């Protein structure tokens, strides 16, 4: 099925000529192109006032790198190094080494937030959710230096809040 | 000794070399250029400043990842000196002013700074420092500014005896003070010697003496490879620029040759002409 | 069997295979293999020597038209005399057929520079002169597109590495953008991963 | 009407307290669209929304002078919110954090220290590891 | 439980603070180091030793689809208490 | 083995198609040093002209011979018009050492170059 | 909106369009959120007593490619398809 366009032809009748006449000498259309503009001038614009009304977003946006931790307990990654095999730039970076209990762990876990392109991945492949996608979006940094987060950086920034993250995960994890 | 310390296969851009240098002034001319050769050469390098953070950012990006970094300092206390001084390697001292402020004189500048720099330097364990002064800079007459440089020159000979002493001539370059003077200037001409050399053989000595021991103690001074007449040079820079008060008597009076001290082949780098650098370097002329 | 599994249609196939024992029995000169994937798709492999006349047989003839061009590239087999592959992509007007001519060639004999018959060759044919170093002789315009002027290296073969030779860095001692060699600040940590048992059985290349 | 519209108008001027405070947050940045008082929280900030206005101009938040002792009566900045306003604020959900407050954890900052580079305080990258090889130390007694 | 070092600076909850010959003390310089403030090895202490009666036992780890996957430990030790490695906390049984 | 070679038939032709690239890389290099404002003297350029024609001399093959004619053709067309930058002509040069000598001393004390 | 007629009527007659009813700025389908938890269905898998994966084995069935003529009066030339029919004016308001 095929619907072209630009086939008609000029009607020689005195009415139609006299249109386009009309419409050559006497700047008709253009009238309407203002008509139309102005048409939206008074209305109301769709602006947000932007350091009081930040704007909308979806349960599922993935910000800061936060790590999680267990209900009045300790650290939920275990260094299974999954987040570092599936990490597209390569931007994750772990050492891991047991402590003093046996329990395993780690000793250093690096994201770098240039390298950091935002899928997901870690997302979806942490077998025990430690690592989430973060909720807020202001980085906004002087040097190069402070973007190399470290563990202790992620610690203390999943620490600066979890109740947001808790709420977001428990509204989404039955999809993913 | 300690690690992270000892180098690292080759040389710049996050290979690491062995010194920690803390550069004092360099929002200048010639510690802008010692700051960009040691990034060349790949080393940490603590940098103080009193002035805008907005210079020092132009001048920044020349270190690689996080390695140059930045502080606060001043000519009064010794806090954020031997802050400074925390851990520091080897420590140099290129700091003035060519013109008197209302805050300070040529005096104390010359006097204030070095002795408490040298005092903290030879306290806080650091090694192989090194001191920047002019050339001929003497007791004789005509010069505040020169007897003052002796004065400082007397004071880090006394104090701190394991130093290297430095003096370079008056050096041209992209930046140059006096040779924006002459070709922005409005003028006469006398007899009067003069050798000029180009800034990048001196840093490149000066990274040498930084980088190399067991020439230590041994003060410096550097040679103008042709040392001719001053009014031939006004000449030769406005035929190559196409066109036909303290600092006025420093270049009017002398710079002579000293062959007490050794100078650029007894370190091993080889100098520069100022003819070539000068038809490299003199832009700027009309259209 | 009938649900997840992309179904086949034998009636490509069978018409693809007639059209390819066609086409071999035209061009004796020049044909060596026609091959017919599952998905239906004709792929002709060819000596480097009848570029142009299979090329303008198959764009006339009016048993296949076959007007369009597509995609080029030689592609990089090593462990042959012959390392890379021009792979010519045409594609019908009048008949929704795809056919693959894959010639063969090495880095040095030229291939014969389709761009005289077919107009598209053109920045595809400097593309592969500047990314591979296949020469391409009685062309016209032979120029480096998408590298650096001062660039040289050919760099999608398998034997220019992943990271340059050069990288740029401005210095203010000349006041301007230099090259140097390459300081990374990370190791691009490569892990191996070609896992044994042997995951496909149809294509068990025969052992000695 | 026109005359009723600016008798409208000239109610949420008064509709927000008066004059004086009414200067300070049109002299802030703009809002006058005052008049539900929706959420007060600690650091003193207030959270209004209205169903009068559409989709991103539901929800707003009036930061206080002084949160942190920082001066913030002029220059505010993002990250001056708790988080469960930042979940509220966004619309991320239909309900004020006065439905479900807490949670089950004793870790939580009760600060919420805000955006901090160019100050004092500014992370810093560090090697979260021990000693490599260990060197090795030669022993203390003389010889010869 | 950090250490009274004798450069002062805050340990980490792995032994790998500085010592006097470390230029990196020199670029902490005025930027206060951000350290972990509630540890990992302390918070099993403050949890209570659980005790369940039967033999084998079944750990999620509070909730469903929230946590680690299904883990069945142990029990049969006389005197060391079992342990959860995805958790990190005990378990004892009740005869 | 059967090769069908790019321009030549033996080196006689090799021999004429490099010696007239050298000669228009010898009158091509003033004109750039005129237009891009350099900081070299024209025998120096020359020089280093005639050092990059000397690096290649160990080189046999006929279709190797007429491959590098074509590289050299190629690169000065694109310095004969103004499509090349200032980075890419001092690019050629070496003023950002690079100071590594071939030393088996200057390679023990600078690590690991065998 | 939400305002006067004389503006409104000056609106309409600029373009005559129905303003007010289109105006995009939305009040109404705000999505209700905390939503209740929805259950994902699953279909032809995961059913018991029959799921052999033999049957199934979609990867496993990629022949190798079937190979004709190599180097190693019939009345045909038949095309590769047949020859695809011309269109037709859509009846959902064509031109002309
Ligand atoms: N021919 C020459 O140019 C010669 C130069 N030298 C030395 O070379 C160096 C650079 O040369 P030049 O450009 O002329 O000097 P500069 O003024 O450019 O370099 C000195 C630097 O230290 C700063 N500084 C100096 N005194 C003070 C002070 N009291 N308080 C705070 N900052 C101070 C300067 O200004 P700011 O504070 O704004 O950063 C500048 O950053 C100087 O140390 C000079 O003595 C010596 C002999 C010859
Ligand atoms: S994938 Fe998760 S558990 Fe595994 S190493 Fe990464 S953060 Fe830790
Ligand atoms: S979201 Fe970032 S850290 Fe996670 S896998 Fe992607 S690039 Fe890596
Ligand atoms: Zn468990």
């Amino acid at each position: 099925t095929y619907k072209y366009v630009n086939l008609r032809e000029p009607s020689m009748d005195m009415k139609s000529v006299t249109d386009r006449a009309a419409q050559t000498l006497l700047w008709t259309e253009l009238i309407r192109g203002l008509g139309m503009t102005l048409s939206y001038l008074f209305r109301e614009p769709a602006t947000i006032n932007y350091p009081f009304e930040k704007g909308p977003l979806s349960p599922r946006f993935r910000g800061e790198h936060a790590l999680r931790r267990y209900p009045s307990g300790e650290e939920r990654c275990i260094a299974c190094k999954l987040c570092e095999a599936v990490c597209p730039a390569q931007a994750i970076t772990i050492e891991a080494e047991p402590r003093a209990d046996g329990s395993r762990r780690t000793t250093r876990y690096d994201i770098d937030m240039t390298k950091c392109i935002y899928c997901g991945f870690c997302q979806e492949a942490c077998p025990v959710d430690a690592i989430v996608e973060g909720p807020n979006f202001e980085f906004s940094t002087e040097t190069h230096e402070e973007l190399l987060y470290n563990k202790e950086k992620l610690l203390n920034n999943g620490d600066k809040w979890e109740a947001e993250i808790a709420a977001n995960i428990q509204a989404d994890y039955l999809y993913r | 000794l300690h690690h992270a310390v000892i180098p690292h296969g080759k040389g710049g851009r996050s290979s690491v070399s062995g010194i920690v240098a803390t550069v004092f002034g360099a929002t200048g001319f010639l510690g802008r250029y010692l700051v960009n050769h040691l990034g060349r050469m790949g080393s940490q390098v603590i940098v103080p400043y009193r002035c805008e953070p907005y210079d020092t950012m132009h001048l920044r990006p020349m270190g690689d990842l996080g390695q140059i970094i930045f502080m606060d300092w001043n000519g009064r206390d010794k806090d954020s000196i031997r802050r400074a001084v925390e851990h520091s390697n080897v420590v140099i001292n290129l700091v003035g002013r060519e013109w008197e402020t209302k805050n300070f004189d040529f005096e104390d500048v010359f006097v204030k700074i070095p002795q408490a720099i040298a005092q903290v330097s030879k306290e806080a364990g650091v090694e192989k420092f090194i001191h920047i002064s002019h050339l001929n800079a003497d007791i004789k007459s005509s010069s505040k500014y020169l007897r003052n440089k002796a004065v400082g020159e007397k004071e880090v000979r006394e104090t701190f005896p394991e130093a290297t002493i430095i003096k370079p001539a008056d050096i041209f370059g992209r930046e140059d003070r006096f040779l924006n003077y002459f070709a922005n200037i409005r003028s006469l001409g006398k007899k009067t010697v003069k050798q000029p050399v180009y800034i990048v053989d001196v840093t490149k000595g000066i990274i040498n003496a930084i980088k190399d021991p067991d020439a230590r103690g041994k003060t410096f001074a550097f040679v103008g490879p042709n040392r001719y007449l001053l009014f031939d040079l006004v000449q030769y820079v406005f035929a190559v620029a196409h066109r036909p008060r303290d600092k006025v008597e420093r270049i009017h009076t002398t710079d002579r040759t000293l062959p007490h001290l050794p100078g650029l082949e007894d370190l091993g780098v080889q100098a520069t002409p100022l003819e070539l650098k000068a038809i490299e370097v003199l832009r700027r002329h009309r259209t | 069997t009938r649900p997840t599994v992309r179904p086949r249609n034998d009636v490509a196939h069978k018409q693809l295979s007639a059209f390819g024992e066609y086409v071999a029995e035209i061009l004796p000169k020049y044909v060596q293999q026609v091959q017919v994937s599952c998905f239906s798709e004709l792929e002709i492999c060819i000596h480097p020597d009848g570029v142009i006349p299979v090329l303008t047989f198959l764009r006339d003839h009016s048993n296949a038209q076959f007007k369009s061009l597509a995609d080029l590239t030689a592609v990089d087999i090593p462990t042959r005399q012959n390392r890379f592959e021009i792979v010519y992509n045409l594609l019908s007007l009048r008949f929704n057929s795809r056919i693959r001519v894959k010639t063969y060639t090495d880095e040095l004999t030229p291939v014969e520079s389709s761009v005289s018959v077919y107009k598209a060759a053109n920045w595809y044919e400097r593309e592969i002169w500047d990314m591979f170093g296949v020469f391409f002789a009685n062309h016209p315009d032979l120029r480096r597109i998408l590298t650096d002027y001062g660039f040289e290296g050919h760099p999608f073969r398998k034997d220019f590495p992943l990271s340059g030779y050069v990288e740029l860095r401005y210095d203010d001692e000349v006041k301007r953008v230099v090259a140097e060699p390459v300081e990374l600040a990370q190791e691009f940590r490569k892990f191996d991963l070609n896992s044994p048992w042997e995951a496909f059985p149809a294509y068990r290349q025969p052992p000695e | 009407e026109l005359l009723q519209v600016l008798k409208r108008g000239l109610q949420q001027v008064s509709g927000h307290g008066g004059l004086r405070g009414y200067l300070r947050v049109l002299f802030r940045a703009n809002d006058v669209r005052v008049g539900t008082l929706v959420g007060e929280d600690k650091y003193g900030n207030k959270y209004y929304e209205d169903n009068k206005q559409f989709f991103g101009r539901h929800r707003w938040v009036i930061y206080t002078t002084e949160m942190n002792g920082k001066n913030t009566f002029w220059d505010v900045d993002g990250s001056m919110v708790p988080p469960e306003w930042h979940r509220w604020l966004h619309c991320m959900t239909d309900d004020p954090p006065t439905v479900k407050p807490p949670t089950a954890r004793k870790f939580i900052w009760t600060n919420h220290k805000f955006n901090l580079s160019g100050t004092p305080q500014q992370y810093v990258p560090y090697s979260t590891t021990r000693k490599k090889i260990q060197e090795w130390v030669p022993p203390s007694t003389p010889y010869k | 439980g950090v250490r009274t070092s004798p450069t002062g600076e805050k340990v980490t909850h792995t032994g790998q603070v500085y010592d006097d010959e470390d230029y990196r003390r020199v670029r902490f310089v005025g930027r206060q180091k951000e350290v972990n403030e509630n540890f990992a090895i302390d918070l099993i202490a403050e949890q209570p030793v659980s005790q369940v009666g039967s033999r084998v036992i079944s750990c999620d780890g509070g909730g469903g689809a929230l946590g680690h996957p299904r883990v069945y430990i142990n029990l049969d030790k006389e005197t060391k208490t079992g342990t959860c490695g995805y958790c990190g906390l005990q378990f004892r049984q009740q005869h | 083995t059967s090769v069908k070679p790019i321009f030549s038939r033996d080196m006689n032709e090799a021999k004429r198609r490099v010696r007239e690239l050298y000669r228009a890389w010898y009158r091509e290099v003033p004109n750039t040093v005129h237009l891009f404002q350099l900081d070299i003297s024209v025998k120096q350029g020359r020089d280093k002209v005639r050092e990059m024609f000397k690096k290649n001399a160990h080189v046999t093959d006929p279709r190797v011979v007429d491959l590098l004619v074509i590289k050299g053709k190629m690169e000065l067309e694109e310095t004969i018009n103004v499509w090349k930058q200032r980075t890419h002509v001092m690019r050629f040069f070496h003023e950002t050492e690079a100071p590594r000598p071939k030393d088996f001393l200057s390679k023990f004390y600078v690590g690991h170059d065998p | 909106a939400s305002a006067t007629r004389l503006i409104q009527g000056l609106r309409n007659w600029a373009s005559g369009r129905d303003l007010q009813a289109k105006l995009q700025l939305r009040y109404q389908e705000i999505s209700k959120r905390t939503q209740p938890p929805p259950k994902l269905p699953v279909g032809p898998s995961h059913r018991l007593s029959n799921n052999y994966y033999c049957a199934r084995d979609g990867r496993r069935e990629a022949m190798p490619p079937s190979i004709v003529m190599s180097s190693q009066s019939e009345k045909k030339a038949v095309s590769p398809a047949p020859p695809i029919k011309r269109w037709e004016l859509s009846q959902d308001e064509p031109y002309l």
